């Protein structure tokens, strides 16, 4: 899954 | 009326919710600080810094949606607030609004007296321009830590995670106490399939800001990618707990979506008993079950 900056 | 203000807000009554909001950013933390700023925005809609602080707080609280709504007010009210532009670039990058992300990076740069004089499918030229302006800024000022942060965001948007992490790495050497920058390096590393390295970054970020809910969720994401579901569980208990503090009628949906992610992990790790108890919405029993509290 995608991590958030 | 475009921002979904929280109805149950004790901070609307208060006399000085902004100074309180600013105290809570460090000492209680994000959900409560956001409520305080929410109260200031309702009362004095023209206070750019009320909108700005709310937007950055919301993004840190895992709500880019509301962040964006908020920061766009601040941006209208003071278009030279570089902090709002930088934050806009981050939330949009996260929300995959490429054009806006690039326009927020451009604006972030050209709103600075220092730098104002100055293939990616979704927006080839917008990106070309950004990469050129930002790289030109970098030879004016090779050690602007925020220039490196911005190249990091740029390169995240184009999935050049190697080059992003390099710039974000130079950035944390210049500013090793910046939790924001650590998270960014963290997400860069996670998204570039370097999850163990990501956690190192995320762990620096939490040491600086133990209420940084976005970082806790990120950590859960990476531990889940590496199928270490107990560690993931632990971070999502902290995430769910921290992101509420108070009581929250948009917000329901952020909370529930996090409960759902954790619940799905409980299913994946074979705890049917713990899966059912999520519906109740009480975090504490999970804090105890996952070694967080007595």
């Amino acid at each position: 899954e995608l991590a958030k900056l | 009326t475009d921002y979904p203000f929280e109805a149950n807000n004790p901070y609307m009554y208060h006399e000085n919710p902004m100074e309180e909001g600013l105290s809570m950013l460090k000492l209680a933390n994000l959900a409560e600080a956001a409520l305080a700023f929410e109260a200031v925005c309702q009362a004095a809609p023209e206070r750019e810094e009320a909108w700005r602080s709310l937007g950055l707080t919301q993004a840190e609280n895992e709500k880019d949606g509301l962040a964006i709504i908020a920061l766009n007010h601040a941006r209208m009210l003071d278009p030279k607030d570089i902090a709002v532009h930088a934050a806009l670039a981050v939330s949009h990058t996260n929300e995959h609004n490429a054009n806006a992300a690039l326009a927020s990076l451009r604006a972030w740069l050209l709103s600075q007296p220092q730098y104002e004089q100055l293939f990616f499918f979704a927006a080839p030229n917008e990106y070309r321009e950004c990469r050129t302006l930002l790289h030109a800024a970098l030879e004016m000022n090779p050690n602007d830590a925020q220039l490196h942060a911005s190249l990091g965001v740029l390169y995240n948007l184009s999935n050049n995670y190697d080059s992003a992490a390099a710039n974000l790495r130079r950035a944390v050497e210049l500013r090793p106490d910046d939790a924001q920058l650590w998270n960014k390096l963290g997400a860069t590393l996670a998204n570039g399939n370097r999850p163990q390295e990501a956690l190192d970054a995320y762990n620096r970020a939490l040491d600086i800001n133990p209420g940084y809910v976005r970082v806790m969720y990120n950590m859960a994401v990476s531990y889940s990618n590496m199928s270490q579901y107990d560690l993931a569980a632990k971070q999502l208990v902290r995430a769910i707990y921290m992101q509420v503090g108070g009581t929250t009628p948009a917000s329901r949906e952020a909370t529930r979506s996090m409960w759902d992610f954790f619940r799905m992990l409980l299913n994946v790790m074979n705890r049917p008993d713990l899966v059912e108890l999520t519906y109740a919405q009480n975090v504490e029993p999970f804090a105890k079950e996952f070694g967080l509290q007595s």
